[PDB]
This record gives C-alpha cells, sequence and structure tokens, in this order.
C-alpha cells in the first residue's frame, strides 16, 4: 500500500548520501580541531624538540 | 494327532513385551472436515496494489 514507485532504492540512496555527508563533516571537524588545539600558546612545547 | 505344540513367533519368551507385532499405518490421516462454503465466489474480487 505504499503507492510509491520504488521507495526502497530511494531510501538506500538517501542513506548513502547521509553517510557520505557525515564522513566529510568529520574530516572537516578534525582539521579544524587540529588547527585550533595546538597553536604554540597552549602546547608551549612541540611534539618533538625539532618541529613547529 | 494334529499339531499340539505349534510354534508362534508372536509370543515373547520374556514378559517385558507382549505381541512382537508392529501394526501398520497405511496413511488414513484424518483432518477436521470444515466443508468449503465458498460464498465469496459469487462476488467480484480484483486485487489492488496501493490505495
Amino acid at each position: 500500500q505504499g503507492d510509491i514507485d520504488s521507495l526502497k532504492p530511494k531510501i538506500a540512496v538517501n542513506q548513502a548520501k547521509q553517510l557520505k555527508r557525515l564522513e566529510d563533516e568529520m574530516v572537516v571537524q578534525q582539521l579544524m580541531l587540529g588547527g585550533i588545539s595546538n597553536t604554540k600558546a597552549q602546547r608551549t612545547n612541540p611534539r618533538v624538540p625539532g618541529h613547529g | 494327532s494334529t499339531p499340539n505344540v505349534l510354534t508362534n513367533v508372536a509370543v515373547s519368551h520374556s514378559g517385558e513385551v507382549d505381541s512382537l507385532l508392529i501394526e501398520k499405518f497405511n496413511g488414513k490421516v484424518r483432518e477436521q472436515y470444515l466443508k468449503g462454503e465458498n460464498l465469496l465466489s459469487h462476488f467480484q474480487v480484483e486485487t489492488v496494489t496501493g490505495t
């Protein structure tokens, strides 16, 4: 009684887009945190005595 | 004369089991009758999908 032509493949392709969007959003969030967390003011000491 | 000790293979030497003769089954499976009235055969019924 769905009356919808395909329903199920549409729901599947919607789920795929949801997962892809979250995958990209997580990467952007991690880049932002990596940028903001360690800025020479909070760390005060590099991970290895050489790098910046 | 005649036989007077005639051998029967249907009697057990011990008293544990009685007959030593398994009965057959040959189908004869009985079910509830429930005759088919089929009143709905008179009426028109076309299956519909959705709506």
